């Protein structure tokens, strides 16, 4: 059957203002596979991301994961949105500092 | 630890798939990536530095256009007896019989659920469905087909999970303790919620445990994830009692530590 | 009022199809269309369902519909699939339930024949399908000539026999010439107690 | 929910029974029993009928049997039978009316089939009778052994077919035996458009 995906945005080390890391978007337990995912920078598509070889689990949904460099900044909003059938218009998670 | 093949094709090109890729996992960690585009199976990140044969990639490419085939007939022979766009899927592997033999695994689904499975032994496919029969019948039509996918399974796949045990051990036994980061958001109303992240760490087991007073308080809501680092991510949440915030702490469980670790805010 | 409807066989037979069962609710003179809609698989709720915007009919009453797309071993293990409906109008909620018909499957025996001697003289003929002997009266059954699903038939519905199971005749009409070319026509059967849910039989000369 | 019923073809064709415009009523407690009738044959009430008492089923319910007789004559010429009945004091009562589907009558096409080639090795086998294109769907079939009346046989409902006329089938079930052991297999068949209202074809072995 057809499944809705699980978008959580987080990142790689803990945030600190200013300082460089890197953001990560993971899209899983999602079918059929056909997707499209991007970031966001203030509502903007931040380009040039990298994305993991897709893959499945058990269960047989697919999970991917998307990522970028960023740094963080009191101002600055980063966001995750994907675009899927089992979504009747686009999502988009927005990251929370504290996950 | 077992060695895991992901195989998949579809048929709807909309969004720039491959007709057919797949992925190679030794436990938690990927070391191998193949398509029909690149038409080659190559190493992942880690595993390039391990030391093998020199037909061992060799032998994985060989052994994986031989499944790219099988299935890519399969998708057309049914792409063409029915319609509507499909996902082929299949996870092929093994697991090493605590006495040096292997524990096969053969299954696969089409557009999301099973529908059927491979036995080694016998070399017969299985399933109860009209498809199960439409593909199952398409490969066993060819000579080759079982005793190959056959041979996959029983002695290729045993043999190469056990010399990535016995070249690769720096990168399976690699450990690497969480950093952890206990916060609290405004949560719901008269309410708030206790957040307890995990960054970068390997082996994804981990034990989150709350901690109110001192005493057991719970465990969240656990949610891990890839790093992308090859490492991962975990959190977790706890909603809580408004201004209570600091009789709580976060404690954690994982072979990167000696200890258990309790953080704060 | 409320409806409950099951998948079509044919559906929750083939894997590659979607089997969606459907919750139908009629007569609204427009009180509070915003009808809601609570799904359950063995009593956990659920939020995949598809609803459609409610329909005036030619009675002034309104109508709306809810089909949930169903996995297809869920059905054939026996879950119960429930579906509430609820709205301000309404007292208390109407909920319906329905899960698949109980009872060991038994699969059909299928044959062929052909139009009768007697028939062999009128512009088309009657090529027949009997179906019997299958339980639950859960079936599928379509006509192909060299392969290709035709459209000139039609199944009787499913009628219990004497011992308990059920037969039906499918009969496919077409023109005396194209049954004398030598055409082949095949009945197609889809049960869930036929080896891989299905099987077929064919006729010419 | 009470609808209303039509009279066995058998007896508003001959037969030797009276043609009864039943209304079977259903759905009712069993402490709140209360459907009273008046039949209006056309607009004219007729106390020709006769209710079988109130009885009760296991259900809890109301087996209700209430047979009204009429004459052929009436049936067959458009005419309607209102079973308008007065209750008050049962919540949602009822009331429906019924007419012969006025339409041209039109007469069946019958023909028999021997048990398939491949069905000759099971226990029993099947003798099936084809009734093509007839219209108005009432009709009445049967079997007889060399003229004995049976008991083992099944119809398929009446189902409508691509050109607005009907067909059904009617399948007997017989021991192998009774077949290779040559016997009069007949299928009688009551239409309101054959010559004298029925026929009947026959085949052995
Ligand atoms: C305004 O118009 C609305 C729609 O337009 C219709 O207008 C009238 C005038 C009509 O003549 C036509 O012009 C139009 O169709 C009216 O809505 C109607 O409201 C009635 C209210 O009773 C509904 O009646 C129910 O009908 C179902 C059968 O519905 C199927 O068949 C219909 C055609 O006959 C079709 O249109 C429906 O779509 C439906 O088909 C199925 O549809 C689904 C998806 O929609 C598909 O996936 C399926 O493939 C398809 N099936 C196939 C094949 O056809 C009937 O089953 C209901 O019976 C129950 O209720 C009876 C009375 O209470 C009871 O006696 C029965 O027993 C049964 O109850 C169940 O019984 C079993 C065992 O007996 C128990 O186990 C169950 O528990 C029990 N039910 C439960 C769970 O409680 C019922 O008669 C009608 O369907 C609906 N029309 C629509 C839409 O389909 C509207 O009334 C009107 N307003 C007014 C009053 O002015
Ligand atoms: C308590 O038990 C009662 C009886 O016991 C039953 O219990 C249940 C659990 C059941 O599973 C069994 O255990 C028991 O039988 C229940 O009563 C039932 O209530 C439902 C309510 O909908 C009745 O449903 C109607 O059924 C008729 C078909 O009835 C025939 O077949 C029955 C067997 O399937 C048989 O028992 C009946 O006797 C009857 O047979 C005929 O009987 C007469 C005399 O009695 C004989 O002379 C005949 O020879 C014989 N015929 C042959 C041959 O079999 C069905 O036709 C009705 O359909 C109408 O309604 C549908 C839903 O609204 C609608 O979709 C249909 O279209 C149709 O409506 C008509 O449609 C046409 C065109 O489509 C229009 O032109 C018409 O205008 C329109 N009708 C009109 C005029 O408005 C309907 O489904 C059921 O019959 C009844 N059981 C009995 C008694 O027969 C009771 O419900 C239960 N209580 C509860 C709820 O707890
Ligand atoms: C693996 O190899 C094979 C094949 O694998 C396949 O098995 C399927 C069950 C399914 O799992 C697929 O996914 C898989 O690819 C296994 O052996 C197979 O065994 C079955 C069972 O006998 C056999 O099925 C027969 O198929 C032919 C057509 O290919 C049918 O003609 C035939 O139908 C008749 O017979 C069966 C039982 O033998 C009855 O169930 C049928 O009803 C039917 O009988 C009669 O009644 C029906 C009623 O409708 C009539 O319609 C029929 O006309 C009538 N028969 C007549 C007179 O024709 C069978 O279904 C497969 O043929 C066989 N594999 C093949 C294709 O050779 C094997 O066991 C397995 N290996 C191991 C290790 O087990
Ligand atoms: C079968 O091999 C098992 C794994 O040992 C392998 O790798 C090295 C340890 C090498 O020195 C060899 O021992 C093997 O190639 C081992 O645990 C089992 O004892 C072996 N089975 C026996 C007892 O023959
Ligand atoms: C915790 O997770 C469960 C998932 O079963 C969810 O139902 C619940 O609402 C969550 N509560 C928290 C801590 O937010
Ligand atoms: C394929 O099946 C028929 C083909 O006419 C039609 O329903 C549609 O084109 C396809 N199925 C759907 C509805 O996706």
């Amino acid at each position: 059957i057809q499944k809705t995906p699980q978008i959580q945005v987080y990142s790689r080390h803990p945030p600190e203002n200013g300082k460089p890391n890197f953001l990560n978007c993971y899209v899983s337990q999602f079918h059929p596979p056909q997707i499209e995912i991007e970031l966001l920078k203030n509502g903007k598509k931040i380009p040039n991301i990298e994305m993991s070889d897709l893959s499945f689990s058990k269960d047989w949904s697919f999970y991917i994961l998307a990522h970028t460099e960023f740094t963080p900044t009191e101002t600055d909003v980063y966001a995750c949105r994907v675009k899927h059938v089992t979504l009747k218009e686009p999502k988009t998670v927005t990251w929370d500092r504290d996950m | 630890l077992p060695l895991m093949y992901h195989l998949a094709a579809v048929s709807d090109l909309s969004t720039g798939l491959p007709s057919f890729w797949a992925t190679g996992w030794l436990g938690a960690q990927q070391y191998l990536t193949y398509n029909n585009l690149r038409q080659e199976a190559d190493p992942c990140g880690a595993w390039i530095w391990e030391n093998q044969v020199s037909w061992y990639w060799e032998k994985e490419t060989t052994d994986l256009k031989s499944k790219e085939q099988l299935f890519l007939e399969a998708i057309r022979t049914l792409e063409n007896q029915i319609n509507g766009t499909f996902t082929l899927q299949g996870l092929l592997g093994c697991e090493l019989a605590p006495d040096n033999s292997s524990l096969p695994t053969a299954v696969f689904a089409l557009n999301g659920e099973e529908f059927m499975r491979f036995n080694p032994r016998t070399g017969n496919w299985s399933g109860e469905w009209p498809e199960t029969d439409i593909v199952g019948n398409l490969w066993m039509k060819q000579p080759e087909a079982a005793r190959k996918e056959s041979e996959f399974l029983l002695t290729s796949c045993p043999e190469r999970l056990l010399g990535h045990l016995e070249r690769g051990r720096q990168n399976l036994e690699w450990k690497e303790p969480p950093s952890m980061r206990l916060k609290a958001r405004p949560g719901n109303s008269g309410s708030s919620v206790l957040t307890c992240a995990a960054f970068s760490f390997y082996p994804p087991e981990l034990k989150f445990r709350f901690l109110r007073n001192g005493l057991a308080s719970g465990s969240g809501n656990c949610s891990t994830g890839p790093n992308g680092d090859g490492s991962f991510h975990a959190w977790s949440l706890l909603e809580v009692k408004r201004g209570d915030e600091h009789h709580y702490q976060c404690q954690v469980e994982h072979e990167g530590l000696a200890q258990p670790l309790t953080v704060d805010l | 009022s409320v409806f409950i409807f099951p998948p079509k066989t044919k559906d929750v037979l083939t894997i590659t199809l979607t089997p969606k069962v459907t919750c139908v609710v009629v007569d609204i003179s427009q009180n509070d269309p915003e009808v809601r809609f609570s799904w359950f698989i063995d009593d956990v709720e659920v939020h995949t369902a598809q609803t459609h915007a409610p329909e005036k009919q030619s009675n002034s009453t309104l109508r709306s519909v809810s089909e949930l797309p169903i996995v297809h071993r869920d059905w054939l293990n026996g879950k119960t699939f429930k579906c509430k409906v609820n709205s301000g109008a309404f007292p208390a909620p109407i909920e319906k339930s329905i899960s698949k018909p109980e009872g060991t499957p038994r699969g059909p025996q299928v044959y062929t024949m052909a139009p009768p001697k007697e028939e062999m003289t009128q512009s088309q003929v009657s090529i027949t399908c009997m179906v019997k002997g299958f339980y639950p009266p859960d079936i599928y059954t379509e006509w192909k000539m060299n392969g290709q699903p035709q459209e000139n038939y039609k199944n009787t519905p499913p009628t219990m026999d004497t011992d308990g199971s059920y037969f039906l005749y499918s009969k496919l009409n077409v023109k005396k010439e194209t049954w004398q070319q030598g055409n082949t026509f095949t009945c197609s059967v889809l049960h869930e107690g036929l080896h891989n849910h299905h099987t077929e039989k064919s006729l010419s000369h």
